[PDB]
């Protein structure tokens, strides 16, 4: 499954 | 199949062409492009094709979604009520099979007229969102509707939105009549009014819905909807405190409720009306 | 399915925290708005038909430390209705659209055991304006929130949606429209104070007259109802300071106490909340 | 729920660092609201029932240096409790509201786990006003840190969150709020300078007097604990370095160290501390 | 855990770069503060028991050129112990809370080889006072630097922190704090530059005498050691250009670099360096 | 990578061109001059107004180098996704590490190295300082990478970044041999009546234009026969001075004042 991620 | 057929409504909210109060262009297109290529079907034949997209956008609260549902009544086709919860999914390969399967079934169940209600949560500008939910969706969604002449029976597209000018261009070019929902003026609250008192026993004359309507500049349709809400429940203030509807029950409720949509908003609306719209 | 149900079955909350609407001091408004939203429907359902409809959204906000959370107590002790109290943290899920599959499975659950009542408390976090947000939390998790609550095929019969907030002016203006009644909940008065010192002393033994307590509603003016039940718990703290320095409370333990603490809202971010108050709110009395 | 608990599992410290309550030099309003905050109601838990509650939340702060830390390491030996030491490093995550149900999970543990003491070192660093952060890594921990400490449905008996910081003002109204005891630890004075050379020589054999100790103490007006700490450190290494030019301890070693050390703190830094302090304060005397 | 060991193995260096004290000119208080700092708890570790610790933290400034970093590097060849050159381009991810872990494994790597060395070059691009910066990386790589150098349950014991920075004023106090012998580092004196064009010409065939180098040195009051590394590259590449433009080394060789080569410093610049040794500093010697 | 670009391709400023066939060929015809202490120099800073050969003579060093040769600029640098606009510095001293011997060419540094007295947190300092810890710093081994360098504002340059480039060399507006060498070259094949008179009337009547402007004199000149015959032949010297009649410079004679500055403070 895509999971997601997070940024700055 | 049996995940997105939880788009299909049945239960058919009852409001009928008499209800909206005023916009009678929107009205006039929404007929000409629902009811008359199903009256009138050997028309349509030539050059001469039906109508495969609408937006209408506007302020918060003015009647898009109301309009909607007076269309979701009166059309007497096949509705779709799709919304982003319902078409992304965690397995990639499956936001492609979905709008494909969704307009399918469109043609499956030929009239359809499909509501996707709020365009601008799944069509976000795509140089910051991420691999699966905005490219493969936002790419065959613009494929599926460019089905100009296939689509003569069948999908037409309506959409809402607040924010029209954070909408992609080439959606904005897919919806091929941006019509502007705006305030309501005189005739329109007046009108609101007598509809939302409904057959309630109260002591007012044409006059005093002619005033409140004078009174109420700025108010969109909800609005309205709610003083005439808090107005209906002064009798039971009456009645606890621990009869007739007055005048003063809705002075009374005018003085306390205050209005939604702030007047730079509409600088914006106008902005893209002048521009697109 | 169930394994969405497993998640959500730790928000029905089954404690009714014991708040009585006396326990509450002030605000004749507010308690007035929400007794007519939530426990006439119930005990007099056959006056709500026709045009005449319960009201589904109510929005707290104020200062903090004035009684938001605590009137909302109030409400899920009195209400005898089914009480949601959800939260960012279980609105977010990790996977690509669970935080609007868990949305709607909220309603969707609110529905099934309807006379319910959802109190989302800081829906400042929810619902931030939509011009800087990022896309997936803010496009998605607010449309479906919108769409939720009035939409095409949905049918909000039976909830309400509560919600408190201190960023009034930092809410989305359809989330403004959803709410339909904005009601700001103030810094008590004289007659408030009073009664929330004589409510947070108790049943404690004390010396002190209606004159005495009327002195402490005189001399605390700027203090909200957190500030007053926290001169209140120090100043039960004093018999013990004797009692290991070597009874009854007198007077200069409040004013000892009353000495000591210090409020704890500022006089900038009153501005603000008039502001929204005066553009568009009501007025919680 | 269990993964994050793996996670959180190495912030429950366990090898209790060995400050007693007489290490600590000055500051007798601090110690005493910490022991009338975490000693008394484990050992006397009769007396708090009824309207007296202890104390859930005191925020020490002050300039840098002078004993947050240190005086949290004393609680941590002689508190008998779950003593938890969390910080930013261990509830920020990459993935997505994962952010915060560590913020959840982690008052759920001090909730199984009672009487417990969260200590959040530098709480300025988490919770910073919310009108210029990002949406998740501001609303969302910062908003479940709330609702966690006080709420609706949360319950916080037996559970207390410490809390130091540098900038104080730099902290939401709300969180100052929760935190009902705000004392300010400030740069030291006479007594507690000379206590501190006195416990800092330790048991080194030297042939200074108690007029030898009140000498230096007099002699170092600006100097914060730390500033001690290294005066004492190289006074103690001057032997060693007369051992390598060619002993007990002169006074002369240690007018040498304080000639050659310099403080840290400046004088308008002081300024906004008393702003704080005179706002929103106590005085940790 | 497996992905930032994989991350940080690139710093343990691994070869040695073979500059001994007697290269390093001038400055005997800045080697003999890092050479009972280093060299001498390794070697008598007796001595060190009770209340005398080794030093923890040593800040060395001064303006571009002077010998920050090639003290540094002796230390990495005299020490025998293991030496982290860590890096902001070691330290910085993208992923919202990814930078916090490579500090903290730092640390908790560095304990498992202890004694260690951490050498954090240009540590004014990490600490920047935290009036303007931004929230995520000001406060929490900050944050986490402090709490994890000294902090609660971290336990600095054998580890030591270096650091070089030529803006010392813009470092914020905090960390001013913790970095306990600010040492400086000043531009050389006579000796020092007639040392270093000795040095510098090393084994190569030159007609010079004591009394050249002499000369020479009192020839260039203003240049820092990069300027008289380069007047003596280009002394050394004339007779190269004697054989293209067609030999032994003579003082019109030297005249000759010294009238071409021109300085990089600048006289207000020494201004707010001696402001902050007179403020806050030790000095270099 | 070596198209064409040559030592002979150059007009004017031997001393750039002997201080550069030093730095590169010198190493690498001979590696075995440069022994004990006698090292290479490993870092160039030239400068100058725009237009003057800058970038050109960069490669001509990448042709006439027998060397790899990465021409990276401010413009591939910039992020903005925290701490990626430094990974990518790492990476191109790994692979010019990994490459002895190498050249790094960094046009327009002024883009990268700010004074840092106005310029914010991030960018300021953490480009600026992983470009001074990756030039000499302790780990680091600038062993065989010469690291270039061109810029329009050598006063904004901040003084450590400064101190890393040792020979700031300063290229300045032409001469009249070179200007005459310019147009003959830049005639190439074409089939023309000039005579070395008039190559060299042209080049006495062109003072001020860098080599930018007579590239495009010679463009303009060299598109005068084709419209006159569409729009209705030979090439005249009439229609060079059409030309450079109509094509004008960018320059302006204070910006020379603070190039003078530098030069005598520092170059
Ligand atoms: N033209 C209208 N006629 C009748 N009621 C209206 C009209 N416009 C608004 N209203 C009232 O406002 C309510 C809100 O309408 P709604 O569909 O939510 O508006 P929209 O979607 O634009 O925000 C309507 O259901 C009705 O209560
Ligand atoms: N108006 C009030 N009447 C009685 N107690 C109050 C009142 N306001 C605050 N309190 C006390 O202060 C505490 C703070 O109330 P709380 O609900 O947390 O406030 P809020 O959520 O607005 O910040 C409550 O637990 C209660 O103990
Ligand atoms: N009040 C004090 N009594 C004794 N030692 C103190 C005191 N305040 C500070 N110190 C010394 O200061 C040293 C460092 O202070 P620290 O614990 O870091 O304080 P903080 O965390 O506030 O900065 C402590 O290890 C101790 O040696
Ligand atoms: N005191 C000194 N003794 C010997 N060499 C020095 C000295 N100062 C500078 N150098 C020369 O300077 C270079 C080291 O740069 P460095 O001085 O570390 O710059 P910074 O100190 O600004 O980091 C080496 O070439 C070294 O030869
Ligand atoms: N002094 C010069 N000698 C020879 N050719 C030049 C000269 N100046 C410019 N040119 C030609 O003009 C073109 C552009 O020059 P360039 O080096 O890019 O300018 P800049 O130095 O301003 O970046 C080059 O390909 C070059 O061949
Ligand atoms: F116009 Be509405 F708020 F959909
Ligand atoms: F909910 Be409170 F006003 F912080
Ligand atoms: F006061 Be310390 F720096 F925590
Ligand atoms: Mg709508
Ligand atoms: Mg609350
Ligand atoms: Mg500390
Ligand atoms: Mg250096």
């Amino acid at each position: 499954d895509e999971i997601v991620n997070k940024v700055l | 199949r049996g995940a997105l057929s939880s788009a299909i409504l049945s239960e058919k909210p009852n409001v009928k062409w008499e209800d909206v109060a005023g916009l009678e262009g929107a009205k006039e297109a929404l007929k000409e492009a629902v009811i008359l290529p199903v009256k009138f079907p050997h028309l349509f034949k030539g050059n001469r094709k039906p109508t495969s997209g609408i937006l209408l956008y506007g302020p918060p609260g003015t009647g898009k979604s109301y309009l909607a549902k007076a269309v979701a009544t009166e059309a007497n086709s096949t509705f779709f009520s799709v919304s982003s919860s319902d078409l992304v999914s965690k397995w990639m390969g499956e936001s492609e099979k979905l709008v494909k399967q969704l307009f399918a079934m469109a043609r499956e169940n030929k009239p359809s007229i499909i509501f996707i209600d709020e365009v601008d949560a799944l069509t976000g500008t795509r140089g910051e969102g991420e691999s699966e939910a905005s490219r493969r969706i936002k790419t065959e969604l613009l494929v599926q509707m460019n089905g100009v002449g296939n689509d003569s029976q069948g999908v037409l597209v309506l959409g809402a939105t607040n924010i029209p000018w954070q909408l992609d261009s080439a959606i904005r070019r897919r919806f091929e009549r941006r019509i502007y929902i705006p305030l309501p003026d005189l005739a329109a609250r007046t009108t609101m009014f007598e509809i939302n008192v409904g057959d309630t026993p109260c002591v007012l004359t044409k006059e005093d819905y002619r005033t409140l309507g004078a009174m109420t500049e700025g108010y969109s349709g909800s609005d309205i909807a709610v003083v005439v809400k808090d107005a209906l429940m002064q009798p039971i203030r009456k009645i606890q405190s621990a009869p007739d509807l007055t005048i003063k029950d809705f002075l009374k409720a005018i003085k306390s409720t205050r209005p939604t949509v702030n007047e730079d908003d509409l600088l914006k609306q106008e902005q893209f009306t002048r521009d697109f719209g």
